[PDB]
RNA sequence: CGCGGGGUGGAGCAGCCUGGUAGCUCGUCGGGCUCAUAACCCGAAGAUCGUCGGUUCAAAUCCGGCCCCCGCAACCA
RNA sequence: CGCGGGGUGGAGCAGCCUGGUAGCUCGUCGGGCUCAUAACCCGAAGGUCGUCGGUUCAAAUCCGGCCCCCGCAACCA
RNA sequence: GCCCGGAUAGCUCAGUCGGUAGAGCAGGGGAUUGAAAAUCCCCGUGUCCUUGGUUCGAUUCCGAGUCCGGGCACCA
RNA sequence: UGCCUGGCGGCCGUAGCGCGGUGGUCCCACCUGACCCCAUGCCGAACUCAGAAGUGAAACGCCGUAGCGCCGAUGGUAGUGUGGGGUCUCCCCAUGCGAGAGUAGGGAACUGCCAGGCAA
RNA sequence: GCUCAACGGAUAAAAGGUACUCCGGGGAUAACAGGCUGAUACCGCCCAAGAGUUCAUAUCGACGGCGGUGUUUGGCACCUCGAUGUCGGCUCAUCACAUCCUGGGGCUGAAGUAGGUCCCAAGGGUAUGGCUGUUCGCCAUUUAAAGUGGUACGCGAGCUG
RNA sequence: UCCUCCUAAAGAGUAACGGAGGAGCACGAAGGUUGGCUAAUCCUGGUCGGACAUCAGGAGGUUAGUGCAAUGGCAUAAGCC
RNA sequence: GUUUAUUAAAAACACAGCACUGUGCAAACACGAAAGUGGACGUAUACGGUGUGACGCCUGCCCGGUGCCGGGAGGUUAAU
RNA sequence: AGCCAGGAUGUUGGCUUAGAAGCAGCCAUCAUUUAAAGAAAGCGUAAUAGCUCACUGGUCGAGUCGGCCUGCGCGGAAGA
RNA sequence: AGGACCGAACCGACUAAUGUCGAAAAAUUAGCGGAUGACUUGUGGCUGGGGGUGAAAGGCCAAUCAAACCGGGAGAUAGCUGGUUCUCCCCGAAAGCUAUUUAGGUAGCGCCUCGUGAAUUCAUCUCCGGGGGUAGAGCACUGUUUCGGCAAGGGGGUCAUCCCGACUUACCAACCCGAUGCAAACUGCGAAUACCGGAGAAUGUUAUCACGGGAGACACACGGCGGGUGCUAACGUCCGUC
RNA sequence: UAGUCCGGAUUGGAGUCUGCAACUCGACUCCAUGAAGUCGGAAUCGCUAGUAAUCGUGGAUCAGAAUGCCACGGUGAAUAC
RNA sequence: CGGCCGCAAGGUUAAAACUCAAAUGAAUUGACGGGGGCCCGCACAAGCGGUGGAGCAUGUGGUUUAAUUCGAUGCAACGCG
């Protein structure tokens, strides 16, 4: 009466710290908002944090509630 | 037949048993029965042991179980081919790893306890040992 | 099924002589179960006349802390009615063990006050009765402290 | 998908046909009468017309969309 | 082991399907007619909807386990 | 002849463990009738085979005497 | 230049609560009135406005207190990649990494900028 | 404009029986035997509340625990699809011993007789019929006893069918 | 067929007639924006009003809500006007 | 009596008898594109189909479902 | 470790119980002559009595006692 | 008279044995039933392959029948099987994924080979930058758990009993507090390894990627490790990984 | 034209009389209170004349204690084919 | 039961055991008949007003009680002794 299941959505991080990318590149495919936008980091509706400018990538922990952020180091 | 009162998930994964115990100090009665082996205590064995031990101490002093089954071991009705879903919650057991206290006791002469645990443990599957609450 | 005749016959009275006089409306209280032997102490309720509460007891003492003056003294004139707790190990036909003895042992069996629950293997059974002869009380206690499943079977109070 | 018909008192349900102005039987009640009912017989008890607009002095009506139902029919993506 | 259906006043059945408010028949009860009973006539109560838990604002009803009851199946072996 | 067991309120039956004699059916009682039944409300009911002894408790111990159901054995 | 206080941050519970004390010249709050701007699905409570007698209670901030929250080693234990072993339904060893928990202890923040007040 | 829901959608449009059967394959995929397994089944062992009038362990022993065998009910498809032709009877057997009898012992809640039980021991012995296809079983009547099992649940290039 | 969680061995993915639940829509507003607000649930008090309508206060803290199942998420709110 | 020649002889089949129903003679039905023939050189006491299966006592309730026959007003109704 | 002997009594501890006097059961856990003797560890009697008991001293005369930790073993352990 | 009777020839074929590479491609032997009839036999005609015929068994139709025989479509078709012939040299798989009236086939991709072409492309390590939530851990949360403390409210009660209400319990007991464990679908923690990214040295017949010619393969087995399932049974089964 | 100045039960308070005595258990008075009831289902009763109907008066019983019984007149029909 | 007859249904012949002290014919007086005739009464019909619903009085059943003394209990007991 079970055995049914979705189909993994290939989520998780797609860009790690120190990595360099172009604007339009997708940094993370989070389902909720495990993260939040940072400088030069737009947040698509799917909460798909992405690059708004070419450069490096970093994972800030800023914010009063220790929410993590992602920011494109303007490299 | 000690057992969980209204669970969460019905059937549970087999789950390998590894590592050492936890509550290793008789934190209640002055005396207890620590467990050396690494097996599973059926709800039947536990309760049975309780009655075993209780029979000795009449009813003086005080007891404390230190475990609780809470793991729904499932079997399958005999003469059934494999697959077709996980079986049925036949009975409950508590995973027991080396060094786990089980029956703390007190208020009774140490000797009577030393005698009772001989019996209670005698009914238990896993090999066990006697202990005393050494201060700190 | 065997569960009035007492109140119809305690009306025959002569059972209590209050401060030099009997025939007063009265009744043994349910908070002491006064026994013929060790006399009593009586209290006067507004209605239903005198309320015997057995000699020496708290509720009777609580009244002392309200209207102690109303309280009165009496004896017995001429061991009917009482309860007995028999907390015991499990049961296994033990319910018969109480009754087996009680059967042609005679005494009334209206104390269907059993309660088998607790945590351990120790069912809490109680029994009100209306035993007659005081001697009968003794034979019971010896014949009921004996029972293997029984750990206690004596005058609940 | 088109066309052929049609929701009228609570209601089976006529009026339409040939514009104004609306019937039937079951709903009930009572009296009647009743060996006692039975039965049986009379009035009361009863919708501004399937939904909303056009033309008309006036809209059931005569007509447009409209829900629901009833049939055929195109069911070869 | 399996699939489907049912458990509702004292009896038999609704109502469940498609959430809010459980009705019918006999039966029980109260009065009447009768010399008396039934029948008949008047009037009335009576059902925690198998059990537990859940879903919900709310469950007789929706969902799951348990106990009961019946059905269909248990083939090639 | 020896051995083994049964006898319990009127009928059928409970029992009992050396300790304070019951259930069921009839039966009787009360209401009602002339008296019954139906219906209604109540109830008792026994030297435990006898008997003494061990008996404060024997009814459960013990024979002695009773009948009663089996078994062996005197086959002159 | 030292203390205040207000705005804006960095950082983000060593920074937060509770407890005790404390400040009104300024600043802040509350405060006063509300024809008018604006506002209430009723209400100037909030919002908004005109103001300023009153006050430091509230709030706020500062100071003190650790009753907690919070931080947190060292050591050890658990685990563990890799290579071996056994009594291989689990563990032992060599070996590199190595916790969470708990203990000693720490601990009632620090900080940059601007603006006005006081003391310089 | 499709529950084209078997949801990448063979058609616009389609259900069965075949022991009358047939073909090409497979031990990839079953039935039976084997093999691994031992849940289950059997035998034994621990603890032992309790029964045994007294007393646990003469004799049984619940709640529980660990085994041993590879007889059962099974699980797994490793062997066999180019035929393993399945139960019982018959005939012929051979082994194990966890022993039914006989032989030797201990204990007995064993006076004797006769038993209860456990230990040793496989030399030999270890029914005839009734009914049923039965093995089995119930029954009749014996016997010192009418063992439990393995051997392809022995045995069909030996028989029966 | 599709979604959610676990198995899944801290990236992705990963099977079983493994364990657990869902969807085959809904909305013109439940969308967009600007402004504003932020709960649950107990304690107390309060007309009818009672375990529980509304009200006032407090403690409490998001234990709430998010059209629907789950998970991640959400007060700068995505929650509510 | 018949029956599976070459594993089945029966309780299978046939069977006389009974009933149903068809059929008016250029019959019904069948063979056959057809002419034509069997039916029959017969014509309802006949011929085909069907069920049953000597005889004896019998052969009950059901027209909802399906089919068959009958009714033709009304809705639906093809080529035209 | 053996053997000689003592192991009592106050006393029937009180209550209890047809008796329970050293041991059904609650209490006691007092003292006595003390080498020592509790209102008895086990047995036994209607209760009694009575055989032991812990214990106390005699003789000999060197170690001795039970737990603990682990190395390696024995039983447990029967098939065609 | 008779589908009458016993009964040979005649017709048949119930029983047993033999035979069952026979004497025989269904018989002999011993017995069987019918044997004046719906009997039997000669000869010669007639009925034809979805047709005949049939006292009906799917029996018979030339030793063949649930659709004869011979020839012709015709080398039917065969995701099935079997087989596939001389030699040396070089490389060397997979038994996975996704999709399939597909699941023992096939298709694209993964892995193979040959060829052309390209950059420290790539692999190993040290170092740096990263997210993770697993093992472990823990119990604040979701659930579950034992004991203790406090304890509303629930019941027994005494008094009162219309009612309020007041004490009382060796009775059940929520919540919170203290100690205590358990979790795959619990997390206020959290490794190692693993993966991605950056840089640098060393070694590696480019080991890498892209394009192109040809594939095979898509049945996997075991062992260790981490698990699901199963009984932490199976040389069991289902994945990851080596 | 209302449960209404209808209704008068019930109930509190305060009294009177009888009688050893009025709580169980009297009657009657006063103040207040002020319900059910808005012509009654099935069914059923009396009655033809001074009757029915309606109205009040009285008596025995009786210390006291009639809405009963018994008795008396007042008023005064309908209908019977 | 046997025998005979019959296709059958049955028919014809025709016992016993057992069982009671009646069964039975007619006729008589009554009672009755949802038999007929004749006649009457508040019997109905025609009307007037009622109980049954309401609260209260009183009796009764039933219930309760230590006692609700005893009796009356279709019409002809139930404001009855």
């Amino acid at each position: 009466r079970n055995g049914r299941d979705s189909e993994a959505k290939r989520l998780g991080v797609k860009r790690f710290g120190g990595e360099s990318v172009l604007a339009g590149s997708i940094i993370v495919r989070q389902r909720g908002t495990k993260f939040h936008a940072g400088a030069n980091v737009g947040c698509g509706r799917d909460h798909t944090l992405f690059a708004k400018a070419d450069g490096k990538v970093k994972f800030e922990v800023k914010g009063p509630k220790n929410r993590k952020f992602i920011s494109i180091e303007a490299e | 037949m000690l057992q969980p009162k209204r669970t969460k998930f019905r059937k549970m994964h087999k789950g390998r048993n590894r590592g050492l115990a936890q509550g290793t100090d008789v934190s209640f009665g002055s005396f207890g029965l620590k467990a050396v082996g690494r097996g599973r205590l059926t709800a039947r064995q536990i309760e049975a042991a309780r009655r075993a031990m209780t029979r000795a101490v009449k009813r003086q002093g005080k007891i404390w179980i230190r475990v609780f089954p809470d793991k729904p071991i499932t079997e399958k009705p005999l003469a059934v081919r494999m697959g077709k879903g996980k079986g049925n919650v036949e009975y409950w057991v508590a995973l027991i790893q080396p060094g786990k206290v089980l029956y703390e006791m007190d208020g009774v002469p140490e000797e009577l306890a030393r005698e009772a645990f001989k019996l209670a443990a005698a009914k238990l599957p896993i090999k066990t040992t006697f202990v005393t609450k050494t201060v700190m | 099924q065997l569960q009035y005749t007492p109140q119809n016959r305690s009306k025959d009275n002569g059972r209590v002589v209050v401060e030099g006089v009997g025939n007063l409306m009265h009744h043994i209280a349910r908070c002491c179960q006064p026994i013929p032997g060790d006399e009593i102490v009586g209290f006067i309720t507004q209605g239903r006349g005198i309320s015997v509460h057995r000699a020496d007891c708290e509720q009777l003492a609580e009244l002392r802390s309200h209207a102690p003056e109303r309280i009165v003294d009496a004896v017995w004139g001429e061991g009917y009615s009482l309860v007995v707790r028999v907390v015991a190990n499990d049961r296994s036909g033990l319910l018969r063990d109480i009754t087996t003895i009680l059967a042609n042992e005679k005494v009334n069996v209206l104390g269907v006050a059993s309660r088998s629950d607790t945590k351990q293997q120790l069912a809490t059974i109680d029994m009100t009765i209306e035993i007659y002869n005081l001697q009968v009380l003794g034979r019971v206690l010896g014949k009921l402290n004996q029972v293997p499943d029984v750990i206690d079977a004596r005058r609940l109070h």
